[PDB]
């Protein structure tokens, strides 16, 4: 089989920079080689084929070069809904396709939207609270959220998790899950969540009491 | 009408709805280099000194693919038009001049080939014969009709005639072209 | 319209088998397609597992594949098949369908998710998140992995983040899905969050409401 | 590190049994080895010309209505005439190359042989001959006969080989030599066979 190797693994970018992504093939393919492009949840997408030539319908700004076994895919200027992982392909009966290049986009700094959920009246009924809190629209990703339960720091009891970097706006989204057993949650009042981030001049807590 | 030294087609691509069927070849001065056999997905080289090379049989999967979409877009913008079946013309010859004993090849080239879809069968004494036979691929021509030949490998014999059979939707009946030592 | 739709995903034991199944419409698999099952292992990469000519019924598998795999078709039903033995926690990943690949005016289905575990097929427990202001909805255990969260029918789509489902110490998934708000909404206005968990037959509707 | 014929590569259209053909012919013209080359890539719809490719001209160009659409779509695209005005050189050029080692050194010796037809002549057939270049002289005792001299057309035998049959009315007189005289690149000197009245 032939195989394909794509450089860089992944890359980050800004808005109207020229991105240049590479495609490897260990044998001579002339200009048979495509490009696609998937984004978070869909099916990918045909880009180019024959090397160059952009499929029916594809934005001027993504363009296509070379022959033999050495290809480049460019976006002669990068725009936000770009953010997707880009495949080298040959192949139509033996399929092969690179490893993927994923192109993250690099924007100004945004601060998140601090809100804290107090758990819900049916979750805790069942035994245990779930208090979350979001941090909303941020850039970069680095973020540093601390839980606090009457003063008394938390750790190894939240977990996380952060959205894939939006189409429109390029910014993350993160929720911290704060687990306490219901007896544990009912032995305290005070309940707050210390963000840390490059957009916040100071630490932006959000807390809710009990009632 | 185009004059040259030499003439390729390095790329005799041809898609029929019949079958469907395709036929993926390359061509020197109107010899066939090669082509692809597109079910076994492999190149089966017709001069054995172009054995030397490669030519990736998907080069010829992709081409047949596409040809594919343009022949049913053809189809929607003509509103249906059929081809018109066309009258081969057939001739057997020998490849080399006969003596009774020594073995020679009867040749049968069917001319005149549309559309692409033909039997050629050999005969002697009425009945078929089957080893020793072999055939090119369907070869272009520049009014875009197509020839093929047939071979026959023979022990000449004075007692021994043979028939090149061929079969088209153009002919009312099998053409039947004799030959004899 | 032209369509691929991939079918026979959920759950499976290790060692145990799997079919499958790809239907095609708005076209016929006698007019010859090189059709193809490509897999993706959920954050990795394209990995082609095999194509089949539906004229002269020719097939390729990758490699890796050493006849645990078996791809066929049925052209009297338009239906590609994937027939997979001995499976193992190597095959979960998202089973793809596509058609003529490489090529100008041609499709990839949707994707199949086909999750290799020992474990039972439970249905989610849905809680509300009582809130310029955000909502939320929290989906506790369930599994496998594949939910939907749409909110109100899909009407409101603007700032609406749903959260990649983490993988508790008990086994099963949860996550959850907030919103953006108007802080003048809440009591005028009726949030609804639709969570559709297809592998346990569970379309939980819990509107979300301040207290 | 195999070398490959490279090939041209069909364009995808915008947007008794009958049967529907379709044919796309990535044709090479070479003059004067590799000094005059010109690319013409043909879409075929049953027998008739469509959509032509001309190196010469630098475009897609409508040969019937129904090339219409596609020399539009084809020509509005930078990517594919960027590529098509390249396909002289990455096709025709490259594939010469490899021609010039393999098809262009191909030397087949013809084998002449003079029979008398079943009123009078001598048939000399020149068979199994590669490249097409032959010149077969008649010649009636060293004295060159033209007038009653007649030859077939070349005849394509498939197989990579000619053959070709030079007929000669004649009067033979007792004494008479007969000589077929055939010149061919793959001959060191012109072969000559007699034949003897
Ligand atoms: C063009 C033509 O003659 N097609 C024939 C077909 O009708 C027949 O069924 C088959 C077997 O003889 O051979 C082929």
């Amino acid at each position: 089989d032939i195989q394909m190797t794509q450089s860089p693994s992944s890359l980050s970018a800004s808005v109207g920079d020229r991105v240049t992504i590479t495609c490897q093939t260990t044998q001579e393919i002339s200009s048979y080689l495509n490009w696609y492009q998937q984004k978070p949840g869909q099916p990918p997408k045909l880009l180019i084929y024959y090397a160059s030539t952009k499929a029916e319908g594809i934005p001027a700004r993504f363009s296509g070069s070379g022959s033999g076994t050495d290809f480049t895919l460019t976006i002669s200027s990068l725009e936000p809904e770009d953010f997707a992982v880009y495949y080298c392909h040959y192949g139509i009966s033996k399929v092969s396709f690179g490893q993927g290049t994923k192109v993250e986009i690099k924007r100004t700094v945004a601060a998140p939207s601090v809100f804290i959920f107090p758990p819900s009246d049916e979750q805790l009924k069942s035994g245990t609270a779930k208090v979350v809190c979001l941090l909303n629209n941020f850039y970069p990703r680095e973020a540093k959220v601390q839980w606090k339960v009457d003063n008394a720091l938390q750790s190894g009891n939240s977990k996380e998790s952060v959205t894939e970097q939006d189409s429109k706006d390029s910014t993350y989204s993160l929720s911290s899950t704060l687990t306490l057993s219901k007896a544990d949650y009912e032995k305290h009042k005070v309940y707050a969540c210390e963000v840390t981030h490059q957009g916040l001049s100071s630490p932006v807590t959000k807390s809710f009491n009990r009632g | 009408d185009i004059v040259a030294d030499h003439v390729a087609s390095y790329g005799v691509n041809l898609y029929q709805s019949y079958g469907p069927s395709g036929q993926y070849t390359h061509e020197f001065d109107g010899d066939e280099q090669f082509y692809v056999d597109l079910g076994r997905k492999e190149t089966v080289w017709s001069l054995p000194v172009l054995r030397q090379f490669r030519f990736d049989p998907q080069f010829a999967l992709t081409n047949i693919a596409v040809l594919k979409h343009n022949l049913n877009s053809l189809i929607k913008r003509s509103n249906s038009t059929a081809a018109t079946n066309e009258v081969p013309e057939v001739t057997v010859f020998s490849k080399s001049p006969v003596t009774l004993g020594q073995p020679n090849i009867l040749i049968c080239l069917v001319d005149n080939i549309f559309p692409p879809v033909v039997n050629i069968t050999w005969l002697s004494n009425g009945h078929s014969v089957t080893e020793g036979v072999s055939e090119t691929s369907f070869l272009s021509k520049s009014d875009h009709s197509f020839f093929k030949i047939s071979y026959l490998t023979l022990l000449p014999s004075a007692e021994e005639s043979y028939d090149c059979k061929v079969e088209h939707w153009g002919l009312d009946k099998p053409l039947l072209k004799h030959w004899e030592p | 319209q032209v369509q691929l739709v991939e079918s026979g995903g959920g759950v499976v034991q290790p060692g145990r088998s799997l079919r499958l199944s790809c239907a095609a419409s708005g076209f016929t698999f006698s007019e010859w397609y090189f059709m193809s099952w490509v897999r993706q292992a959920p954050g990795k990469g394209l990995e082609w597992v095999a194509s089949i000519d539906t004229g002269s019924g020719s097939i390729d598998y990758a490699g890796w594949v050493e006849g645990r795999f078996t791809i066929s078709r049925d052209n009297s039903k338009n239906t590609l098949y994937l027939q997979m033995n001995s499976l193992r926690a190597e095959d979960t990943a998202v089973y793809y369908c596509a058609r003529d690949i490489g090529i100008d005016y041609n499709f990839w289905g949707e994707g199949t998710l086909v999750t290799v575990s020992s474990a039972s097929t439970k249905g989610p427990s849905v809680f509300p998140l009582a809130p310029t202001a955000a909502l939320g909805c929290l989906v506790e255990d369930y599994f496998p992995e594949p939910v939907t969260v749409s909110w109100n029918s899909g009407a409101l789509t603007s700032g609406v983040h749903t959260f990649p489902a983490v993988l508790e110490s008990s086994g099963l998934y949860s996550l959850s899905s907030v919103v953006t708000v108007p802080s003048s909404s809440l009591g005028t206005k009726t949030y609804i969050c639709n969570v559709n968990h297809k592998p346990s037959n569970t379309k939980v509707d819990k509107r979300v409401e301040p207290k | 590190e195999p070398e490959q014929p490279i090939p041209e590569q069909p364009q995808p259209y915008p947007q008794s049994p009958e049967d529907f053909v379709y044919q796309f012919k990535g044709m090479c013209y070479f003059t004067n080895g590799t000094e005059r080359v010109r690319l013409v890539s043909r879409s075929i719809y049953n027998r008739e010309e469509i959509v032509r490719f001309d190196s010469d001209v630098g475009e897609f160009r409508a040969v019937t209505l129904l090339g219409l659409p596609a020399a539009e779509y084809w020509n509005s695209q930078k990517d594919i005439l960027e590529r098509k005005r390249a396909a002289v050189d990455r096709v025709c050029r490259h594939n010469y190359q490899l021609e010039l080692r393999t098809t262009l050194q191909r030397r087949v010796e013809p084998t002449v042989t003079i029979s008398p037809s079943r009123h009078n002549l001598l048939v000399c057939s020149v068979t199994d001959f590669y490249p097409a270049q032959i010149k077969v002289r008649w010649f009636r005792n060293d004295q060159e006969e033209t007038a009653g001299v007649v030859s077939t057309p070349l005849i394509r035998n498939g197989d990579w080989t000619f053959q070709i049959l030079v007929m000669l009315e004649m009067t033979p007189q007792r004494g008479d030599v007969y000589t077929c005289h055939v010149e061919h690149p793959s001959l060191q000197s012109p072969i000559t066979v007699e034949w003897r009245a």
